[PDB]
């Protein structure tokens, strides 16, 4: 995902999330929507499965 | 070491007495719980008395 890093400030972990790493060719069963916003430098996340 | 994104707790820092020097330049340590800062840094080294 990157070559290297030098210095930074923020790091967050939250609760663990478990997904499936097996990929198939069948029809979809779930829909996920995400909204990313930036007002006054504040990052906003909106999602609901 | 950079310390950020946490609730500061200096209560155990001044209530103890194992330390020998508790001088705070610039700001006064009598009001520290009412002050909110953006970045907190902490260095560490050993030197003779
Ligand atoms: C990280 O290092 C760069 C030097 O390339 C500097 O410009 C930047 O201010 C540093 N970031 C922080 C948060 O100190």
């Amino acid at each position: 995902v990157y070559s290297s890093a030098n210095n930074c400030t923020f790091e967050y972990v939250s609760q663990p999330f478990l997904m499936d790493l097996e990929g198939k060719q069948g029809n979809f069963k779930n829909l996920r929507e995400f909204v990313f916003k930036n007002i006054d430098g504040y990052f906003k996340i909106y999602s609901k499965h | 070491k950079r310390i950020s994104n946490c609730v500061a707790d200096y209560s155990v820092l001044y209530n103890s007495a194992s330390f020998s020097t508790f001088k705070c330049y610039g700001v006064s340590p009598t009001k520290l719980n009412d002050l909110c800062f953006t970045n907190v840094y902490a260095d560490s080294f050993v030197i003779r008395g």
